[PDB]
């Protein structure tokens, strides 16, 4: 989820 | 350059609180840099390893955890190691982490080695905080500095011709290893391609050949891509990263591929251990783990 370039 | 200085001084907060700052000045990041891309450069683009020798996946600045594992596993050389990518971006002390993985290739250039993960890469070390500590912390130019040192690592590596380890994993464009080899180093990571699927494809569960990547680029593959993959190649075993794994590492495909992950508590939604794969002399994987905090 940190962002889905990837949580 | 003083390599065992630089050394001594990021292995001197060993016991630390989790967090201290190692650091290193401009000039030793800089002559780190030159001498390892120097290195990059004499050694093939698609690695020939021999095992035992211990394999780690993504790091992302978690710089105590990769002592950790470096405490578990044993500092270098004393083993063997290879690194499938990812060292900056997301962690707290990405400086400290590529600081030492650079002073060990320089020391150990023939028992350790770096590959090239999709955040070694200026366009998306950018946005996922690698420019925001060099930045902070040093300065944009050393930045640059690090972005030409990590144009020029390896993208894959084969132990003792029967693991076939790379940061992603396969591409539909891939069919004989000499398309690796062919490569031209220093080169960014291109949005489409061999080299930009050996950095960023993913292994799917319900995936038929190949498919979409939730990412944006690249490609998810199959179990049977996996299958027809390794009997061509007359392989045994493809080892990535690239994809956070709650238990540190997981198999696919019938044990076909594994996926490591050692940066331990890496998400918010779940936990997720960090695990290190150890590969003895006969290529029998065991695992070293950082369980979840
Ligand atoms: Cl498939
Ligand atoms: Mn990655
Ligand atoms: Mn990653």
């Amino acid at each position: 989820x940190l962002x889905r370039x990837x949580x | 350059l003083n390599l065992d200085s630089i050394i001594g001084r990021l292995l001197e907060v060993q016991g630390s609180r989790p967090g201290k700052n190692v650091q290193l000045t401009e000039n030793e990041i800089r002559g780190l840099c030159l001498k390892s891309r120097e290195i990059f450069l004499s050694q093939p683009i698609l690695l020939e390893l021999e095992a035992p020798l211990k394999i780690c996946g993504d790091i992302h600045g978690q710089y105590y955890d990769l002592l950790r594992l470096f405490e578990y596993g044993g500092f270098p050389p004393e083993s063997n190691y290879l690194f499938l990518g990812d060292y900056v971006d997301r962690g707290k002390q990405s400086l400290e982490t590529i600081c030492l993985l650079l002073a060990y290739k320089i020391k150990y250039p023939e028992n350790f080695f770096l590959l090239r993960g999709n955040h070694e890469c200026a366009s998306i070390n950018r946005i996922a905080g690698f420019y925001d500590e060099c930045k902070r912390r040093y300065n944009i130019k050393l930045w640059k500095t690090f972005t030409d040192c990590f144009n020029c690592l390896p993208i894959a590596a084969i132990v003792d011709e029967k693991i076939f380890c790379c940061h992603g994993g396969l591409s539909p464009d891939l069919q004989s290893m000499e398309q690796i080899r062919r490569i031209m180093r220093p080169t960014d990571v291109p949005d489409q391609g061999l080299l930009c699927d050996l950095l960023w494809s993913d292994p799917d569960k319900d995936v038929q050949g190949w498919g979409e990547n939730d990412r944006g680029v690249s490609f998810t593959f199959g179990a049977e891509v996996v299958a027809k993959f390794l009997h061509k190649h007359d392989l045994d075993l493809i080892c990535r990263a690239h994809q956070v794994v709650e238990d540190g590492y997981e198999f696919f495909a019938k044990r076909q591929l594994v996926t490591l992950f050692s940066a331990p508590n890496y998400c918010g939604e779940f936990d997720n251990a960090g695990a290190m794969m150890s590969v003895d002399e006969t290529l029998m994987c065991s695992f070293q783990i950082l369980k979840p905090a």
